[PDB]
């Protein structure tokens, strides 16, 4: 199909950037003293 | 393979008379060619006019014929254009212009004969390398 | 304390995060200018008539290059060694067509790097150090001078200076090999011995010192925490290292003296690269590599090729093909 | 340099990570068709 | 009376000689004598390029350009026959000289137009009854414009007409049709027109000077693309002498 | 499809063989010899002293088998084209539009 | 000599094959030697006019001694190998030649460079010795230890 | 070397390039480290030749890490602070480099080259005014292959008539 | 977009120079 | 539609003999007595409607006319090809050894 | 220019995935006590 090429990168970043953000916060929360 | 007397036998004149050079003659001819000629004629080409080489077939078709000893010796005394029309001693090293081409000054008949012999023998050794240029290096 | 006094005190201050210094007073602006012009040119400059035959070569990203193909293209062969500042041009467009950015960048850069070396001396002095780090740096600097200034002077044109780009660097090397047989030049060979050898001794030294680290850590932590910055104790066992190395070769090939060793580490690559620099700089005046073309002949007089002759065939390929539209006469005399 | 007294540690618990990942992924599953168009 | 060392580097070498405002006389033409132009000089001062509109039905203008190849643009040391024709007009027949310059000018927005600025094989004639050349005299004529590059020129992939590859070798199994116009080099040969307007005459010396406008095609990159229409304006100098 | 086997001949009717490209070469000259390996024709780089051009030597190509079976071509451009393909061995027709093929060789899974 | 009109011969690039203009207009030789138009020599200057090379002098006034000299110099260019094989790097063995200009230029570049190095060496050492730390850093009075941290 | 340039375009290969970085970087580290230690030495003797003022069994560092660190921090912006890391890194750079070049060569075993940039070629084929150093270097390579192949690969019995040899003007 | 990528990666590298120099972990003597 | 005119000319007599109207002057070195004198005259006075028209060049000596006659068999004439004669290429065509 | 269409995302991920990895490690190191 003649799709928007940028679709791919658009989707990829759309997922990865916020997800990564979360993962960072989560991980640095778990490493904090208990 | 070696440098045989047969290899060292070259036309002396246009009438098909040969001469057999000594190994000493050939070597001196090489030395003298390098000393007085190679600066323009290294390998049998001509740097200041690549259209004319020292291939035997080329000398044969020159006027007068230069594909034998006496032709070449004569050329070294009184060089002409390829068609014989002009004498060019003024821009080409020769006994006649040894005043302005000093490396020609102390050259004997024997020397010119030796050079001529070098020029005739060399393509018999090197073949197409002689006058062939960088393509054949 | 008048104003000049405080200015001098700040310039030569040993407390600035980056040392300025008097050399730095020349370094900083020239390097900033070279860098800025370079980044802009590399991204956006139009094609440049490097060989002065109205055959413009595209070096920048916006004009069809990637990182590997892009370059700041040397100034035009029509210019030769003439000084071509912006104000000698009728317009920025002319300036760009003729490769002005190249000259601005390389002159500012060479000044800047020279002052960088000076500055190494200068801070060594302000800190009470011995002074010769800058002499070690003289080797890569001399190389830069060799490919950007000296070689162009010898050949009569900055159009034969090294291009500011990856592929342009390769072009430079290949044409150089054609015109100088640099591989067969003992100074380049010494340069190779210098950088090969430098890589070797780098690994060697790294590995031996690493090998003899005194145990200061547990298995679940980096051995590097075993060294504390500024600690007075040496952190490895140089006797164990020397023992290993001496046994590996023989007892006397080894250095037990750390100072002598480290001096060797400085000297080998520095001297080698000096010779590389001088190789380029003397080949700048066409004193070229060893020529054994047709050196071996048989009894009749047949040429017996050696590997040198094969090299010659390759060199010939480079020669006849390079700058395919620039020569009208049979000898490439520069 | 003297330490800034306004600093605060930041947190994200596991449930928030899961909720967040679900939001991002589902949003992506929703919008991707439009990104490809 | 300047020497090379007075001149070198000044930019003067690319300028044609000039006549004073005193030179408004006439140069007597004797039909019996034979004449020559000993030195023709043409110094371009403006290169205009005809824009190429989109609707193809709008008036195309000649737009200004920026010279980027520096002071290398003038034609000079041109000599030729100066014929007296039956109707009393004169005809310059160009025989030899430095009668071409490659020139590159740059359009607004950056497009570069290379051209072979030339008067090669110029034949230019006056109006009839030119008993004396005056500041009312003028020449009109035609010249040839050969390909900007000649036949040995190789493109960046090593393709050419009289030499070089005849295909796109980096694309061994590509279809050749779509690349034909780039693969098959072609040698252009066209016509240009020029008008010389005499503005000054020194009849004692036979020196004339004035302005010119010529029109010609630009480089077509050996048939790779369409040429542009160029109009070149400048000043000229000629020295007439009986031969 | 196979285009069929190309047989090259000069104006005298001698069969000529295109020298094949060795794997080392990204690009290769077009050179034609007889059965004994004597150069009879080529595609010249410099033209000024060409002696073996297809035009001079009157090179033609005839196909046997495949789509072009029984056809002969004599116009130098076309003969030259098929010779260029002949340095690759047997000649084939390719669909280059479907994948937007770029005409540059790629390795097989054997390679990868 | 063969009948070429050298002033009008257009080279392949569009620039004149024999003669062209310098960036400021002077008539100069074409080909790569366009870079060398600043050259001046007793054999060439007779062909020079106010605007550079003169086409009429080139057509009519070239003496045989000039031809001789040009050929000599063309064939003794300062190019050659370290083992004194004269000519370009791809030339075959035959001429024993390396120009004195190359020998002198290269020798003195090498010497001038190592003398620059020597100057750095002895200048730095002289400063360090006059100030008293050419033999190293005093452990008991290490200057940097009395300086504030960089950060 | 020359063969690899002409046939493989080896210089364009990112693995060779990483090799060059490893080797020249190693040389750099060798030089810079040596010079640094030698120019931050402690005065441990009275001799102007400072080599004797070292003892293999000595417990103390012979040069000042702190002074070296300040110097390079101010000259270059960053500096080693950890000796162990410094020396490990001196192992790591040239070793890694040589390994990468080995990978590139393994590719070349199969002619799996970094020979071309396809986009470059599509543009240059369509546009005879487009030129870069990359296409220039390919011309050089084509030269190398044509002019060296007959004598370099004699088993192929290559005969390349003069007229097919790629050559620019005059040369 | 290729150009944008090249310039972006480069720009990131320069930013990193900035942080690695001015916001390094300061070396501390023991 | 698109044709390399030089390759094309190689398919005419231009590829077989010295074209008095097109060939570069060095070709005249192939035969006795033609270079440089006659070669210069010939190239200078081109083009020729036929080979024998070369005998009519103003100023030729009787011996020159004889030499030309001896070599008519090696000559040809074809239409002047701009690509071959522009740029002074008949005197220097960028080819040396 | 006619570039490989996957170049972009290939490069993006080539940068992003390992970088993120490092960032995660770094941040959770900093959040650890002491
Ligand atoms: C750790 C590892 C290090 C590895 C890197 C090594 C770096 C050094 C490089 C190795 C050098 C070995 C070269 C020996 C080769 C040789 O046999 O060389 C032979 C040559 C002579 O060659 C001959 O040269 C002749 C020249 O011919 C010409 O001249 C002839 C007559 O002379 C004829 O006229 C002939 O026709 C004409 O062509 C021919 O070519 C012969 O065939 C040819 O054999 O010797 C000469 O050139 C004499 C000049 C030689 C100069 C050598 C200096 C280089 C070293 C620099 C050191 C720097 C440090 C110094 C301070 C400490
Ligand atoms: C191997 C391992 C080496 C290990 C390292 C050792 C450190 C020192 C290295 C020296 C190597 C030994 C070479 C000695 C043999 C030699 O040299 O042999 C060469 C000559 C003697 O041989 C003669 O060499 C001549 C060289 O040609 C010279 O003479 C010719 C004929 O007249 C021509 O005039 C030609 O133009 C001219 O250059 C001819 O070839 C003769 O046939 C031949 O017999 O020695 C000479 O000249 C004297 C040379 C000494 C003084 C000149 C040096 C000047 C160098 C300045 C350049 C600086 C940049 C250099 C970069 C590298
Ligand atoms: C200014 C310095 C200089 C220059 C330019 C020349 C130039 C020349 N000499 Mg002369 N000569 C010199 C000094 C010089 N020489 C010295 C010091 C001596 C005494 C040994 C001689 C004795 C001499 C003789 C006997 C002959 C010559 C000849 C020649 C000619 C051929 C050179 C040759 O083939 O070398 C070959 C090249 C080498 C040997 C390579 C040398 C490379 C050196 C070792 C590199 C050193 C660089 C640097 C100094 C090292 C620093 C070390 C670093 C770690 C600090 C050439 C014109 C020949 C000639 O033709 O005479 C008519 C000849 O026969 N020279
Ligand atoms: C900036 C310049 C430069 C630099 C620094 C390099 C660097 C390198 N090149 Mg490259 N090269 C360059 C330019 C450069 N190149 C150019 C312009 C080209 C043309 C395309 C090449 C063509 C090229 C080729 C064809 C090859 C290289 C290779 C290499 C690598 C070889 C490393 C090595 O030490 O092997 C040295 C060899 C070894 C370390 C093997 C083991 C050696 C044992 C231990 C030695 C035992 C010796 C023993 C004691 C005997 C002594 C006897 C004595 C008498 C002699 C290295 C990364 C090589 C490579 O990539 O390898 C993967 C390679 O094959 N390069
Ligand atoms: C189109 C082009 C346009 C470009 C325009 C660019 C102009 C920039 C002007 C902006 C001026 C402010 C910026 C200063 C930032 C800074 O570095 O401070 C850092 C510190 C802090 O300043 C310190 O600051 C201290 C006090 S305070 O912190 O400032 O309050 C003070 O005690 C101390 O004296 C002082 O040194 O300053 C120093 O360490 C000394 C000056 C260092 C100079 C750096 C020069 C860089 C040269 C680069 C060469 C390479 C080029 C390419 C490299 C990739
Ligand atoms: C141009 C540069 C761009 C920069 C990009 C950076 C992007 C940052 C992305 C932000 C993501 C935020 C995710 C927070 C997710 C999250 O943390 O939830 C849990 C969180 C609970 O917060 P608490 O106050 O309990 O605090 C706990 C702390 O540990 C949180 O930090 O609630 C909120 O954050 C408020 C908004 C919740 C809304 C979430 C609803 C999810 C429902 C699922 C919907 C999908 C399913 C639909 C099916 C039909
Ligand atoms: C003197 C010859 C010049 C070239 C070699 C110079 C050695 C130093 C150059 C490297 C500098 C690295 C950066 C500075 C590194 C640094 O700071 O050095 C420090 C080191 C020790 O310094 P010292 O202060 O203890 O001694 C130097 C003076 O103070 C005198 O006591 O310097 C030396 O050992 C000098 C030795 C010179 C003895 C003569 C050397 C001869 C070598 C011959 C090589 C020939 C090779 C030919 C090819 C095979
Ligand atoms: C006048 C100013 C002149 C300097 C201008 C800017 C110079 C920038 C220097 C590099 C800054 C970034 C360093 C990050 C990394 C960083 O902060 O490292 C910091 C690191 C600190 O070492 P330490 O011994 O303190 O670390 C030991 C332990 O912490 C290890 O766990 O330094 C090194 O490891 C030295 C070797 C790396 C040398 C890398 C040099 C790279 C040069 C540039 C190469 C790429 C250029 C790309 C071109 C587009
Ligand atoms: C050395 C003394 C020397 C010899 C011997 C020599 C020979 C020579 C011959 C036989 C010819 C004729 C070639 C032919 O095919 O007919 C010839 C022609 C030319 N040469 Fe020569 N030559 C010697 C020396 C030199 C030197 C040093 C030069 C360079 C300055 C030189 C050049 C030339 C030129 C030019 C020609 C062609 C001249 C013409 O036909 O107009 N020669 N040489
Ligand atoms: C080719 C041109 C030849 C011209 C003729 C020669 C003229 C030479 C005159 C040199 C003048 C140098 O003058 C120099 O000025 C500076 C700044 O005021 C002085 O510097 C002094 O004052 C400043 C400011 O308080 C202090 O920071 C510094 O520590 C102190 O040395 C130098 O000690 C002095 O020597
Ligand atoms: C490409 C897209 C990527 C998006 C990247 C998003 C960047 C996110 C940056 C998060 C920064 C986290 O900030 C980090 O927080 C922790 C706690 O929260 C701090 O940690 C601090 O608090 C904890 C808890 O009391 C202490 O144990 C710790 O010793 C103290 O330093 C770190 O000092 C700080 O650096
Ligand atoms: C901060 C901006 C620096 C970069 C400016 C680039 C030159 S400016 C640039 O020039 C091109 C060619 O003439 C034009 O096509 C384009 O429209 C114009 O924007
Ligand atoms: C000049 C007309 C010659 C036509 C025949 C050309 C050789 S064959 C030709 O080769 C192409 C690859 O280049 C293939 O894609 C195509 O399928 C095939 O028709
Ligand atoms: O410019 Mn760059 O390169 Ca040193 O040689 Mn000549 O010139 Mn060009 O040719 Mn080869
Ligand atoms: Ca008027
Ligand atoms: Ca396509
Ligand atoms: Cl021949
Ligand atoms: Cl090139
Ligand atoms: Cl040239
Ligand atoms: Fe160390």
């Amino acid at each position: 199909m003649e799709v928007n090429q940028l679709g791919l990168i658009a989707t990829a970043l759309f997922v990865l950037v916020p997800s990564v953000f979360l993962i960072i916060l989560y991980v640095q929360t778990e490493s904090q003293q208990k | 393979a070696e440098l045989t007397p047969e290899v060292l036998t070259v036309p002396l004149n246009s009438e098909g008379k040969t001469i057999t050079l000594t190994e000493k003659q050939y070597l001196e001819g090489k030395r003298l060619f390098q000393y007085a000629c190679a600066s323009c004629h290294v390998g049998g080409i001509t740097k200041t006019n690549p259209s004319l080489d020292l291939r035997t077939e080329t000398l044969a078709l020159a006027t007068p014929p230069r594909d034998n000893i006496e032709g070449l010796v004569d050329y070294m005394k009184n060089p002409t254009t390829y068609d014989g029309e002009q004498e060019i001693a003024e821009v080409h090293p020769s006994l006649r212009s040894a005043d302005i081409f000093p490396k020609m000054r102390n050259l004997t008949e024997k020397d010119l004969v030796a050079i001529a012999g070098h020029i005739l023998v060399e393509p018999k050794i090197l073949g197409d390398k002689w006058g062939g240029g960088k393509v054949y290096y | 304390a008048n104003l000049w006094e405080r200015f001098c005190n700040w310039v030569t201050s040993t407390d600035n995060r980056l040392y300025v210094g008097w050399f730095g007073v020349i370094m900083i602006p020239t390097l900033l200018a070279a860098t800025i012009c370079f980044v802009i040119a590399f991204i956006a400059a139009p094609p440049v008539d490097i060989d002065g035959i109205r055959e413009p070569v595209s070096g920048s990203l916006l004009y069809g290059n990637n990182i590997i193909t892009g370059a700041v293209v040397p100034s035009s062969n029509a210019i030769g060694l003439h000084f071509y500042p912006i104000w000698e041009a009728a317009s920025l467009d002319e300036w760009l067509y003729n490769g002005g950015p190249y000259q601005l960048i390389i002159f500012h850069f060479l000044l800047g790097a020279s002052c960088y070396m000076g500055r190494q001396w200068e801070l060594s002095y302000r800190l009470g150090m011995r002074p010769w780090i800058c002499v070690a740096y003289s080797a890569p600097l001399a190389s830069a001078f060799a490919v950007f200034l000296i070689y162009p002077i010898g050949q009569g044109s900055f159009s034969d200076g090294m291009p500011l780009g990856i592929s342009g660097t390769f072009n430079f090397m290949i044409v150089f090999q054609a015109e100088h047989n640099i591989l067969m030049h003992p100074f380049h060979q010494l340069g190779v011995a210098g950088v090969f050898g430098g890589a070797l001794f780098c690994a060697m030294h790294g590995s031996l010192v690493t090998s003899s680290l005194i145990r200061e850590t547990t298995e679940t932590e980096s051995a590097n925490y075993g060294y504390k910055f500024g600690q007075e104790e040496e952190t490895y066992n140089i006797v164990a290292a020397h023992g290993y190395f001496g046994r590996l070769i023989f007892q006397y090939a080894s250095f037990n003296n750390s100072r002598s060793l480290h001096f060797f580490l400085a000297a080998w690559p520095v001297v080698g690269v000096w010779f590389a620099a001088l190789g380029i700089s003397t080949m700048a005046f066409n004193l070229n590599g060893f020529n054994f073309n047709h050196s071996v002949i048989d009894a009749k007089g047949n040429v017996i090729n050696t590997w040198a002759d094969i090299i010659n065939r390759a060199n010939l390929g480079m020669e006849v093909m390079h700058e395919r539209n620039a020569h009208n006469f049979p000898l490439d005399l520069a | 340099m003297e330490p800034n007294p306004n600093r605060q540690p930041v947190e994200l618990n596991r449930t928030s990570l899961y909720l967040g990942l679900l939001l991002i992924l589902v949003l992506a599953l929703l919008f991707s068709s439009y990104f490809f168009n | 009376t300047l020497t090379y060392d007075d001149i070198v580097g000044t930019g003067l070498a690319n300028k044609c000689p000039t006549l004073d405002d005193t030179a408004r006389g006439a140069y007597p033409i004797d039909s019996s004598q034979t004449y020559r132009i000993a030195r023709l000089c043409l110094q371009p001062t403006t290169f205009l390029v005809k824009e190429e509109p989109k609707n193809k039905r709008q008036e195309a203008e000649f737009v200004p350009t920026k010279l980027v190849t520096r002071e290398t643009t003038s034609l000079d040391q041109i000599q030729g026959e100066l014929k007296v024709n039956s109707d009393g007009s004169l005809t310059f027949v160009e025989e030899d000289g430095i009668d071409f310059q490659p020139v590159t000018v740059q359009m607004a927005g950056g497009e570069r137009i290379p051209l072979l600025f030339t008067v090669k094989n110029l034949v230019a004639s006056t109006q009839p009854n030119v008993t004396s050349i005056t500041t009312s005299t003028d020449f009109k004529g035609e010249f040839n414009v050969p390909s900007y590059r000649t036949a040995n020129f190789l493109d960046p992939k090593g393709r050419g007409l009289a030499s070089g590859y005849d295909s796109a070798i980096a694309l061994p199994q590509a279809k050749e049709e779509e690349l034909a116009r780039a693969n098959v080099k072609r040698f252009s040969l066209t016509k240009g027109q020029i008008s010389l307007n005499v503005a000054k005459v020194d009849g004692r010396t036979g020196e004339i000077a004035g302005t010119f406008e010529s029109e010609q095609l630009s480089d077509d990159d050996m048939g790779a693309h369409e040429p542009h229409e160029v109009k070149i304006q400048g000043v000229f100098y000629a020295s007439i002498e009986p031969a | 499809a196979w285009k069929g086997h190309a047989v090259f001949r000069n104006k005298e009717g001698e069969e000529l063989f295109v020298r094949r490209m060795p794997a080392f070469f990204e690009s290769f000259p077009v050179i034609l010899t007889d059965k004994n390996g004597v150069v009879k024709a080529d595609i010249p780089f410099r033209r000024a002293e060409s002696k073996y051009s297809f035009e001079q030597q009157g090179v033609t190509v005839s196909f046997y088998g495949g789509e072009l079976n029984g056809q002969t071509f004599t116009d130098p451009p076309t003969v030259k084209s098929y010779a260029r393909k002949a340095i690759f061995g047997e000649i084939f027709e390719f669909d280059t539009e479907t994948l937007n093929s770029d005409g540059i060789f790629r390795t097989s899974p054997r390679g990868w | 000599k063969l009948g070429a009109n050298v002033g009008s011969a257009q080279g392949p690039t569009g620039l004149g094959k024999y003669l062209m203009r310098s960036p400021t207009g002077e008539i100069i030789f074409g080909g790569e030697t366009m870079r060398f138009w600043d050259f001046r020599g007793p054999w060439l200057e007779p062909l020079r006019g106010p605007n550079g090379l003169d086409l009429n002098k080139i057509k009519n006034d070239i003496q045989p001694w000039q031809e001789r000299r040009a050929a000599e110099y063309m064939t003794h260019a300062p190019l050659g190998s370290l083992n004194s094989v004269g000519g370009v790097a791809t030339e075959i063995n035959s001429v024993n030649f390396v120009s004195p200009r190359s020998w002198l230029a290269t020798s003195h570049f090498v010497l001038a460079f190592f003398f620059l190095v020597g100057h750095l060496w002895h200048a730095g050492r002289a400063r360090a010795a006059a100030a008293g730390f050419e033999k190293g850093i005093d452990r008991e009075s290490e200057p940097v230890l009395s300086m504030p941290s960089l950060d | 070397l020359l063969f690899f340039q002409g046939f493989h375009n080896w210089t364009l290969n990112p693995f060779h390039m990483m090799g060059v970085a490893g080797v020249l970087g190693g040389a750099l580290l060798c030089a810079i480290h040596g010079a640094t230690v030698e120019n931050t030495l402690f005065q441990d003797g009275e001799g102007a030749s400072t080599f004797r003022a070292f003892n293999p069994t000595q417990a103390e560092e012979t040069y000042s890490m702190v002074t070296a660190n300040r110097f390079w921090s101010q000259i270059f912006g960053i500096a080693f602070s950890n000796k162990r890391w410094l020396h490990f890194f001196m192992l790591f750079v040239p070793v890694t480099g040589l390994w990468m070049s080995a990978i590139g060569v393994v590719g070349l075993a199969l002619n799996l080259r970094s020979y071309d940039f396809i986009s470059q070629e599509i543009r240059a084929a369509e546009d005879p005014e487009f030129e870069t150093f990359y296409t220039k270097n390919l011309l050089l390579n084509e030269g190398i292959r044509a002019w060296m192949a007959p004598q370099d690969q004699p088993h192929e019995n290559f005969v390349f008539p003069e007229e097919v040899l790629p050559r620019g003007n005059a040369l | 977009m290729e150009t944008i990528t090249y310039v972006f990666i480069f720009a990131c590298i320069i930013a990193l120079f900035f942080f690695a120099i001015f916001f390094r972990e300061p070396p501390r003597i023991t | 539609e698109l044709v390399n005119v030089v390759d094309e000319k190689l398919g005419t007599a231009y590829g077989e003999k010295i074209d008095l109207n097109n060939t570069n002057i060095a070709a005249f070195i192939q035969y006795r007595g033609l270079y440089p004198t006659l070669a210069k005259l010939i190239v200078k006075n081109a083009p020729y409607e036929s080979v024998e028209d070369v005998l009519n060049i103003p100023g030729l000596t009787e011996r020159q006319k004889q030499i030309l006659r001896e070599n008519l068999e090696h000559f040809t004439v074809t239409e002047v090809e701009t690509a071959l004669v522009e740029g002074g290429d008949r005197y220097n065509n960028g080819l040396y050894k």
